[PDB]
């Protein structure tokens, strides 16, 4: 996240980290047993780790949690980025409590202008690098469509929105991918591209998640 | 021109 603050431990509760050895992506805890991230996010071995504030430090209240199922949507395409969304399934149901929350989902989709809360472990500089060792957080508006599109031509699908800033200085950035964009308490969106990060005119985009809670909801009853 | 936000990125000529 650059251009953000802080969050403050355990103040993001259904915030995940996907680890591998190391923090790679994010993720939303959405019940006890699945967390939604994004589908080029997958690998093998994820560990998924809840509770976390400083993800370098064992402070208490973190939970580890291996992967026993991660389903990429079918229709991922990796070169559009097009249904950029992946269920994972924990081996073991998480224990929920104040630090440890699940996130709703919407069941409608956002107006532009709503503010909305992305949060993640990724880079702050949008020169360079600086990996945090805690959680930081933004505030970001959604953009309106015709302005998505005129951001970015022929690349937003139906599937995707932006939200954040045209001015600079303020998005999400690598290591920010697959998780949450809360916005009302709902969990709206998924961390997933851009050009740069916080470039003027280059605002970030996200997985449109009110498109998929059918296709959520039958997956996690299915499996 | 466009990049995934994930650790490594994945870019696109874009
Ligand atoms: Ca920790």
């Amino acid at each position: 996240i650059v251009g953000g603050y802080t969050c403050g431990a355990n103040t993001v509760p259904y915030q995940v980290s996907l680890n591998s050895g190391y923090h790679f992506c994010g993720g939303s805890l959405i019940n006890s047993q699945w967390v939604v991230s994004a589908a080029h996010c997958y690998k093998s071995g994820i560990q998924v780790r809840l509770g976390e504030d400083n993800i370098n430090v064992v402070e208490g209240n973190e939970q580890f949690i291996s992967a026993s199922k991660s389903i990429v949507h079918p229709s991922y395409n990796s070169n559009t980025l097009n249904n950029d969304i992946m269920l994972i399934k924990l081996k073991s149901a998480a224990s929920l409590n104040s630090r440890v929350a699940s996130i709703s989902l919407p069941t409608s989709c956002a107006s532009a202008g709503t503010q909305c809360l992305i949060s993640g472990w990724g880079n702050t500089k949008s020169s360079g690098t600086s990996y945090p060792d805690v959680l930081k957080c933004l505030k970001a508006p959604i953009l309106s469509d015709s302005s998505c599109k005129s951001a970015y031509p022929g690349q937003i699908t139906s599937n995707m929105f932006c939200a954040g800033y045209l001015e600079g200085g303020k998005d999400s950035c690598q290591g920010d991918s697959g998780g949450p964009v809360v916005c009302s308490g709902k969990l709206q969106g998924i961390v997933s591209w851009g050009s740069g990060c916080a470039q003027k005119n280059k605002p970030g985009v996200y997985t449109k998640v009110c498109n998929y809670v059918s296709w959520i909801k039958q997956t996690i009853a299915s499996n | 021109g466009r990049a995934t936000k994930s650790i490594p990125p994945i870019a696109f000529p874009d």
